RNA sequence: AGGAGUGGAGCCUGCGGCUUAAUUUGACCAACACGGGAAACCUCACCCGGCCCGGACACGGACAGGAUUGACAGAUUGAUAGCUCUUUCUCGAUUCUGUGGGUGGUGGUGCAUGGCCGUUCUUAGUUGGUGGAGCGAUUUGUCUGGUUAAUUCCGAUAACGAACGAGACUCUGGCAUGCUAACUAGUUACGCGACCCCCGAGCGGUCGGCGUCCCCCAACUUCUUAGAGGGACAAGUGGCGUUCAGCCACCCGAGAUUGAGCAAUAACAGGUCUGUGAUGCCCUUAGAUGUCGGGGCUGCACGCGCGCUACACUGACUGGCUCAGCGUGUGCCUACCCUACGCCGGCAGGCGCGGGUAACCCGUUGAACCCCAUUCGUGAUGGGGAUCGGGGAUUGCAAUUAUUCCCCAUGAACGAGGAAUUCCCAGUAAGUGCGGGUCAUAAGCUUGCGUUGAUUAAGUCCCUGCCCUUUGUACACACCGCCCG
RNA sequence: GGUCAUAACCAUGUCUGGACGUGGCAAGGGUGGUAA
């Protein structure tokens, strides 16, 4: 594969889950479409990239 | 489309005549603090609006200037009387107009004046007047006969992606001495993105952030409004 | 690990050497089919002859029986250049003559310079603020470890918070029977009438099949077109990892990686004064380095580089069958395009008419290898087409040293390549054709495009080279260094 | 508690190369015109 994540995401992808806590769910399709309407994201890709690591955040912080 | 050209060679020709102009000017008008212009050809009118920074030395005496101008364009491509009408515009906020402010250190340097010094005044008035960023750079000759770079840069840069058609305006500008030629070259970072102009696109320089907005909280008991 | 070659032969083309009136000139991984440099004239810098002034402007002089311009004929001359001379009119103050002053130059200097480009360097590198450590040059931040393609992250920590490059971005490719809408794009449906054959059920009718004209105020947008959107995230599952960052396999499905563009700091005495009316200085300037005629840049005892075609039978030859894509085009510069169709000619070609400013016309671009059947028979053979004789066409003002093309004849080396060495991992190598660029005439070149389509690897630091740490140094012009008798 | 080996040869360099000097901050302006 390779591809670990830059600066960018992870920095971001930690104010976006701490804030909207409540409003995740442990899906991406979910979490995708909430990123969008919460925030601006300047690109689509870039959206699908955070929202996919914030996805897997959630996962470990209900552990 | 008798007589005229086909549509490859119809685009090609607009170019030409687009170019030729803004060289044609940029010779007599740089001291007036040239900076551009915008043609827009509009029924059965040519308008060539001549940006520059001070429509005072534009204008002259009993509007002369605007008058020689346009009787040469009038015959040079020529166009039958009625066509071609020049009008002048002031552009606000001279910090980001590059052409300018490349042609301000042209006369500043023509006068007789070190480099350093020259370079840092043109230097904070385009970051005073509102720009992210600004570089200078004066690559030739001084004080000997090798030849040297001196660069003069603060604030944010960018140089590589697409934003840089979006985000910089660049000039360069051959200046004369007596002794060999200095080169100039001036690039300026724009400072609108989110709110203002609208113009600009979302993309932040070289790490593309979000910006998001807070609120999350709740209060809710049991009870019903009945309306 | 392998594939195909180069180095051998012939030819094309660039470079050196040699010759020569001149064979103009830059360039020696990062020069050498490079200067988009395929030179008939032109180009043109070169060589040999001749002509021209288009020497502004200033000051003084000349001077209206006059400053001054041009020329018939003869001589002279490549020349019908009144160039020069003979001969003698015309023009009318624009000039001419002297001096001052310039002006032009593909003249020189890329080691006087700008601009642009190449390379170091395509790898992951680079810096300041505040604070800390040193008398200081400096150092820490910029890291023991894990991880990544990556100064990519996790983590640790006298540093903390940042910036540039990296990715992000843009373009391009692979996925939509969803959306938007189509006589300069198609399809389907009949209506068909017409042609056609029984071609199929049947009989030949009728029904159906095959395409074209006919098609519509028909129906539709799967195919073609181009816009907005959606889709892909290590997301899911199982392993593995500090259980972090991630990694491997698998499900789903189109696998997160299809290919480019853009690209940092610092540097080079790298290339370019022959792109520049960018430019310093120097040089030359009327017996001109600025124009015409014609010649050369192609001259050959050698040497070297990029390529092209071959050495056959997995072939050649002669008939027959059958499939594409990127483009381009007169109306532009001072003058020119792409071509259908009809006729004439073996061929090259000529001739008569017509369309196209272009999803409309050329062109449903009916291309090649491929495919099928004849002939040749292991033979320097019909393989190979070098060299060369004779003849016909086209472009141009002109084709001689043969511009290009065609016809018949002529029929060389070469029998798979020594020492060495290049390039390449999936629609990739290799085979194979087409369009653009240059272009009056002309690609063996270069740049794009399709078609046919493998083997071999899933690694390593052995060689060559590059990045990071530690260590040693008499090195810093940096080992292409320094230094001893 | 833990296991792993064999070093040939290899010399020299035509070279007349590097832009660094003094803390300036500092344009400072509006006749036309709908009304007038």
């Amino acid at each position: 594969m390779g591809r670990v994540r830059t600066k960018t995401v992870k920095k971001a992808a930690r104010v976006i889950i701490e804030k909207y806590y409540t409003r995740l769910g442990n899906d991406f399709h979910t979490n995708k479409r909430v990123c969008e309407e919460i925030a601006i994201i300047p690109s689509k890709k870039l959206r699908n990239k955070i929202a996919g690591y914030v996805t897997h955040l959630m996962k470990r912080i209900q552990r | 489309m008798a007589v005229q050209i086909s549509k490859k060679r119809k685009f090609v020709a607009d170019g030409i005549f687009k170019a030729e102009l803004n060289e044609f000017l940029t010779r007599e008008l740089a001291e007036d603090g040239y900076s551009g212009v915008e043609v827009r050809v509009t029924p059965t009118r040519t308008e060539i609006i001549i940006l520059a920074t001070r429509t005072q030395n534009v204008l002259g005496e009993k509007g002369r200037r605007i008058r020689e101008l346009t009787a040469v364009v009038q015959k040079r491509f020529g166009f039958p009387e009625g066509s071609v009408e020049l009008y002048a515009e002031k552009v606000a906020t001279r910090g980001l107009c590059a052409i300018a402010q490349a042609e301000s250190l042209r006369y500043k340097l023509l006068g007789g004046l070190a480099v350093r010094r020259a370079c840092y005044g043109v230097l904070r008035f385009i970051m005073e007047s509102g720009a992210k960023g600004c570089e200078v750079v004066v690559s030739g000759k001084l004080r000997g006969q090798r030849a040297k770079s001196m660069k003069f840069v603060d604030g944010l840069m960018i140089h590589s992606g697409d934003p840089v058609n979006y985000y910089v305006d660049t000039a360069v500008r051959h200046v004369l001495l007596r002794q060999g030629v200095l080169g100039i070259k001036v690039k300026i970072m724009l400072p609108w993105d989110p709110s203002g102009k609208i113009g600009p696109k979302k993309p932040l320089p070289d790490h593309v952030s979000i910006v998001e907005p807070k609120d999350e909280i709740l209060p809710t008991t049991p009870i019903s409004e009945q309306k």
